[PDB]
């Protein structure tokens, strides 16, 4: 039941600015022709003629009116009942046209001042102000009417507000805004601060609400800071006598501890009325502790620091005397810029206040699963043959579609891209060759399928080195919708009926595109990007409700911190994921999303803290898309601060602009389960220990005992007949024992008998004593048997036990003993 | 039949064409009139990019329709 | 050809009684005539009639015995033998008929009053006939009702003795009596070649040439047996040949062959034919194999002075005067002529003992010892030993291809002790007798409760032997399986047989002390079909086993023995035998009896149990692989209790490489080699440990701890220390474990802070983290040492091993480079 | 009913018993009449050994049948 705003701002509307220029050039900037405080003042060398009631004051009143209407709208949206005027309207019902008229009036509210003089002369000063307003309208009748003011009845209405003939400060929204906007500027010069703050708070609060009113006065101190005006503190324990502002009087506390009340109702007292002994004025703290005051003023018990945080009184003071005070009091565009920046900041500080703070602006370091993901990507790219229509098969591991989608959802693919290298970028060409005939389907179901690798080879790729591949890949992202529609949809997990190779290519090309962007973009990061979306009316309206809920529960405060509810509503209504998970395309020129593509939805993404790290896409010649790409960090949220109706598209649908501020916080970090990528990588790296397999297969070989026994038969019949000097004796006495020993040793399996029977074999010199033919063959067979025993006595006796010792020394985590096991091997 | 291709710089180019004209031919005409090589030309209509090889009538672009031209180049 | 009944000249009482009577009444009395009535003296004992006395007569009887024998064999070999008028051949002589013949032969020479040749032949044969009839009448009671059917029979044999019409070929009686007398003439001839050819020519038609060689060879052995001189035989003798029919000569060659009386002096340049010229004639060679051959006189191994000193020994006079003694000599000679051809037909063997073990027997012994040592390897279907499954075929192969006695010699007393534990493992293993009616018996329980009797290893051996000997539910199955003749046997029965056969052989071998007997008797109850097969095989072997003089038929004996050998019927198991033929014949009523003769000690019988009076006198034979039980005689021995025919096969053990069987090595060595194969469990745990995934989760937890502490900390050197000394080593380590790069891992160890760099800060979380930083330091140190030092060294070792560079293989493990 | 068990020594022992007698009992009688312990007794009939616990009726041993007894001892 609350209408959507159209983007009318004090800081962008030309008409109001023109009215403020007129007021300054005509009255504000001119010296006081009167007496009281007509003496001009100088700030850093520049003259300010009107200092308390000049340009800055007027512009601040206009800013007050803007934020009062804003906060009224938010409070009504929160369900708050607001004080109605006679026609049933609340301040929430103020139209932007009406606010423009009201602000134009606010410009002239003080023009008719001839000096600072106060109560005397009040009519005149307003009368002259009225004339100043009327004159302006007449001089610009061509423009104001009716475009702004409709009819002379309207002009006399607002002029009648300026005149203030009958002090009817609550007849209309215009009266409340002009008069209370003027009143809202009087806090600074009005000791004691607490009494005044409570008064004005009590005057505004019924119209917009306590939450809204806290927002107003907080924003006001921020405007004072913005316009180099002093900001007082606030002590609920101030002992200075309370001042009853309506009548500049006092309340009294008598002989007893009782405040003098009436028949209750506090008895008013004049200041100059000298009264009884042991009768005393009521103190500020006593006033602020009264039940009736606490029920309507949250300042009880609270303290506010004066001045600026981070500056001591000499710095604050030398700032108040800075020349920028005179530019605020003399330069309409400058004071408006100060107020615009302050007003904008009060839309961010509450958001950052509702969440954990973040000191670092850069993407986090890679984690386990991102590093593993990067490796798996590099390996798929190095060996595209692993890519099957249903799965990727790498190092004995099967990676199915869900794996790559999990990569898309759980990894910061920009970080993964940061972990890639130029050889993988080079391998894109090879991958594309492997996927020459892989059909890629646009999300436009009418458009035809496109062959990925063939289109790459024949139309996108343009030769050259890695940098040109990066610009080609980016150009594919920027130019070919059959590619980026599918890719974006898959990365954001909103795709319908996608092929496996589309998911895989999405999973590979997102980090590869991020590396391409990161490596090739040199542009300075912009702080205002525009994103165009063509959404359904139903979904856009959902976004409008979410955003307006978030905005309405994001307020500044003085005493009552509603951060918890901002947290709740932002977490319920966050739609950052609409711009997450993929290389979202943006531009610095809002006319690309608005005019070129006719989008019905525009995200005005503000990155004042440099958290989005956008990269330049393509060329930025005049007439280009001015495109930058953002891969949203996992802990950065696009929190809406403003929703504007922006008119109609070419197709006649309504167009809205959501202004989003990037806010980084651990609260936005998502909870993911480690291992989605590390697992398969570790299994891919489990070693093939073929060398040990062949070692054990070698230790499992059977000796040929048949050959040894038959060899004893050979030595026997050899020895039956003796033909050579020392052959047969030798056979009987030197060979047959080693054959019996070996056969037995082998037969037995003992390794000590084998180890020393190795020592028992004859030397080659003892055989060289015989040069017979059967002697030579005999020595060759004896060499074969010595090998057969050497294998067993070395393996079973030396190697295998040393490996057992090594293994046991490893299960005990005594590595020094494990290497001792292989190094300290006794001989046989 | 005449159409208007509006650019981001504000210029409005008018093109005398036939519904059978292909997007390559329209890019050629914009080239002759303005000097913009067709490989730098991205033409959008109803928020949709026009494909080379397809024709004006294929995209329902009719009398006095307005297309949009953006320069889209590779980096470097 | 009918089966003989075991009638022998050397066992039949009637023939011996008749010979006693003849000696007693005639042959021992002196010549009342002139020619050579002068007695002769041998070693102090007097022989009155030396050329035609008792020894001559007994030899004639023995001649008829072997003439009938060799004729039977020749008929069985298929030879056509000369028929009498009624179509009968000499093979057709029944044992009753032979008894009558020999009985007559006793008296064929009794009626001699001197040595006179030619005059007074008729009178001497009249007197011989009268002496015979006198004998018959004196004992008429005994034998007419038995041996001679009636007085017509007695007049028949008396008519042969009288020899009225020199009808020397009317009947078997005439041929055997007359030619048997003729054979004994081969002692005093001049010269031996002509006479031997003549008598050979006389005998040959009736029985055949092979048979006739057997007869005269056996005759020379009877001569040696009876201390009669044995002449030589020279086919190149130059003495003039004498024509035996008519004591004449042939001259050159003048034929019509032209006979010449000795006294016909003839022409110039005309000469009597030489004996060698006679032996070279085609017609003579066609009928006499003595061409070209020479025979040594006397005894081999005795020179003429020892041989001569033997011919004058008293045993000549004991032979001419002691019926039982001369008959014993001829019996031993007759028996030996049945053996010498067999050992002559095969390669001889010098060793009498079993061969040494071969590789598969050695392996088999090892496998047996390991099974006995761990009976848990015994499952109802198989044996599972050291990762190897040995099924029924393995143990049957052991039983059939291994000499299980040799395997037993390779077992020890610890295996004997392990018999008891094996029986415990098989406490409830059912054992089935081959009698399917008998109940099954529990193996180990019967062992523990009724067989086993405590004591030491020797008593275990006697218990096992007692088992084999006593419990038929055991030894029937065991024997049947060992001989590969079992039906429906369980695997544990085959296994128990396979383990118990060698263990029983060790038990017997170790426990037997008796001297080995040389005559054993084995009982078998065979089918009529199988027994008849054995009868045919044996009779074939016997028919092709003959003595020889000139023509050595060893090759055919070899051939027929290897074709008809049935030694395997007594092979492959611990076959039960007895020294008392009444054990297999009378106690068990076997229809088949093997009279196993081991005169050369080749069977190695072991004593089973006790040999008290009334015992089975049992010995056990495990047939050696190269010993054959060659038949020399098959006798019908009557009927059993069940009325089946009973035969006795007399078998002589012969050892020869020719009887060795050809087996293929490896049936047992293989599985044993599989058993020495290592499992190498420690190495399996090394590779399973080198395949462990690193615990990166701990690394991340530690990175989180370092993060949350270094982002928030008021300390300066603890925050700078954490963000500069700790977090880098954690990031690098996480990457090295993720990428497995051993180069980064080796050097990040030096990057870890010291315990002193951590000790500068006594915070709680500093210690709590230092414990984790040390745990990760252990992690990466462990990983970089395996992949960086150990596994590469194991690769170098293996590669150096498949290359047969053992020294470099040990270098691979000893020479480990550090990092 | 009477049966005759002959031994290897030639002695013939006669035992008059009834078919319900077990061979264990027959062995006992052979002991009483001659003094031969049943642990030394091996009883054979028709070439079949008799096992203790079974009775004569199980083995078809009938009128005037002759069984054979041999002494069977362990060695040592
Ligand atoms: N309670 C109030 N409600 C609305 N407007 C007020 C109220 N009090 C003061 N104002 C505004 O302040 C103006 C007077 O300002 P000024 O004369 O500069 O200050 P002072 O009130 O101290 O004399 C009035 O014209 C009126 O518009
Ligand atoms: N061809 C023959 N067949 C059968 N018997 C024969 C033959 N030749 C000789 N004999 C036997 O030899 C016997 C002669 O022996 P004997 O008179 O003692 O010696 P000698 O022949 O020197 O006179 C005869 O009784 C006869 O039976």
């Amino acid at each position: 039941s609350v209408p959507t705003w159209n983007g009318f701002s004090l800081y962008t509307d030309e008409t109001v600015r023109n009215a403020a220029r007129y007021a300054y050039d005509n009255y504000l900037g001119k010296p006081y022709t009167g007496t009281v405080e007509a003496t001009p003042v100088n700030f850093g060398g520049q003259m300010v003629y009107r200092q308390h009631h000049g340009l800055a004051h007027t512009l601040r009143t206009m800013a007050y009116a803007e934020i009062i209407v804003e906060e009224a709208r938010k409070a009504k949206l929160r369900g708050e009942s607001l004080k109605t005027f006679a026609d049933g309207r609340t301040l929430a019902d103020v139209t932007p046209e009406e606010l423009r008229k009201i602000m134009i009036a606010q410009a002239f509210f003080v023009t008719g001042r001839d000096d600072e003089e106060s109560s005397k002369n009040y009519e005149k000063y307003h009368e002259q102000s009225r004339d100043a307003f009327l004159k302006y309208v007449e001089e610009n009748k061509s423009t104001l009417i009716p475009d702004v003011f409709k009819d002379e009845k309207d002009v006399k209405f607002y002029a009648d507000v300026i005149e203030d003939k009958d002090h009817k400060w609550a007849d209309s929204p215009a009266h409340v805004l002009v008069n209370q906007g003027h009143m809202v500027d009087l806090v600074r010069v009005k000791q004691p601060p607490e009494s005044y703050l409570e008064y004005y708070f009590s005057q505004l609060q019924p119209w917009i609400g306590s939450t809204a009113t806290e927002a107003v006065f907080a924003t006001q101190r921020q405007f004072f800071h913005a316009t180099y005006e002093a900001v007082a503190g606030f002590d609920s324990e101030n002992k200075e006598p309370h001042l009853v502002v309506d009548g500049l009087g006092r309340y009294v506390i008598g002989q007893d501890g009782n405040p003098i009340r009436e028949e209750g109702e506090l008895k008013f007292f004049s200041q100059k009325k000298k009264l009884e002994e042991n009768q005393r004025y009521m103190r500020v703290d006593e006033y602020l502790k009264l039940d009736e005051v606490q029920k309507r003023f949250p300042g009880a018990g609270k303290k506010l620091d004066g001045g600026l945080p981070g500056l001591k009184e000499y710095q604050y003071l030398q700032r108040l005397n800075s020349i920028n005070r005179a530019r605020c009091e003399n330069d309409v565009d400058f004071c408006l810029g100060q107020l615009q920046t302050a007003h904008h900041q009060t839309k961010i500080t509450p958001i950052k206040r509702a969440f954990q703070s973040s000191s670092e602006k850069a993407r986090r370091q890679p984690n386990m699963d991102e590093i593993a993901a990067a490796r798996i990507v590099q390996q798929i790219m190095a060996n595209p043959d692993c890519i099957h229509d249903d799965h990727v098969f790498l190092n004995g591991q099967k990676l199915e579609e869900k794996f790559f989608r999990d990569l898309l959802a759980k990894c910061d693919m920009a970080i993964v891209g940061s972990l890639l290298n130029d050889t993988d970028i080079r391998n894109i060409d090879t991958l594309m060759q492997h996927e020459r005939n892989t059909e890629f389907h646009s999300t436009d179901a009418k458009a035809k399928p496109v062959k990925l690798g063939e289109t790459w080879e024949k139309t996108i790729r343009s030769g050259g080195g890695v940098t040109q591949i990066k610009h080609d890949l980016i150009f594919l992202m920027q130019n070919d919708a059959w590619y980026h529609t599918r890719v974006n949809a898959i990365a954001q997990n909103r795709d319908k009926d996608s092929t496996f190779k589309e998911v895989l290519i999405t999973a590979l090309m997102t980090p590869l595109t991020n590396k391409s962007l990161m490596d090739t973009s040199r542009s300075p990061a912009p702080k205002t990007l525009f994103r165009g979306l063509d959404l359904s009316e139903e979904f856009k309206n959902k976004l409008i409700n979410q955003a307006e809920t978030i905005i309405a529960n994001t307020t500044e405060h003085l005493f009552t911190d509603l951060s918890t509810e901002a947290f709740k509503q932002i977490k319920l209504n966050d739609f950052s994921q609409v711009s997450a998970r993929t290389c979202a395309s943006t531009s610095t020129n809002i006319e690309v999303p608005r005019t070129i593509f006719g989008s019905n939805t525009i995200f005005e993404i503000l990155d004042p803290d440099g958290l989005l790290h956008p990269k330049q896409v393509g060329t930025h010649v005049s007439g280009s898309e001015s495109e930058y790409s953002i891969y949203l960090p996992e802990d950065v949220a696009l929190v809406p601060i403003k929703v504007s109706f922006d008119g109609k598209t070419g197709k006649g649908k309504d167009r809205h602009i959501f202004t989003l501020v990037a806010v980084k916080s651990p609260d936005f970090t998502p909870r993911h389960e480690s291992g989605y990528a590390v697992g398969p990588l570790l299994k891919m790296q489990t070693p093939k220990l073929e060398e040990i397999q062949r070692l054990v297969e070698q230790a499992r070989e059977e000796p040929d005992l048949e050959r040894v026994f038959n060899l004893q038969s050979r030595v026997a019949r050899q020895a039956k007949f003796s033909t050579e000097s020392g052959y047969k004796t030798f056979l009987n006495e030197k060979v047959a024992p080693v054959l019996e020993q070996s056969l037995n040793g082998l037969l037995d399996n003992n390794v000590t008998i084998l180890g020393k029977v190795l020592s028992a074999f004859p030397s080659d010199g003892q055989w060289s004593a015989f040069n017979s033919v059967e002697a030579r063959q005999m020595k060759i067979q004896m060499d074969a048997i010595k090998q057969m025993v050497e294998k067993k006595a070395v393996l079973e006796g030396q190697i295998l036990p040393a490996l057992a010792q090594c293994q046991n020394a490893l299960e005990k985590q005594n590595i020094a003993g494990a290497l001792q096991a292989l190094r300290n091997i006794p001989s046989l | 039949m005449q159409i208007f291709v509006k650019t981001l710089t504000g210029k409005t180019i008018t093109l005398e064409v036939e519904p059978s004209d292909t997007i390559e031919n329209v890019k050629a005409k914009i080239q002759d009139k303005e000097g913009i090589p067709p490989d730098q030309q991205a033409l959008i209509f109803a928020g949709k990019q026009l494909e080379d090889g397809r024709t004006l009538s294929d995209y329902n672009i009719q009398k006095e329709s307005t297309l949009h031209l953006v320069l889209r180049l590779r980096g470097g």
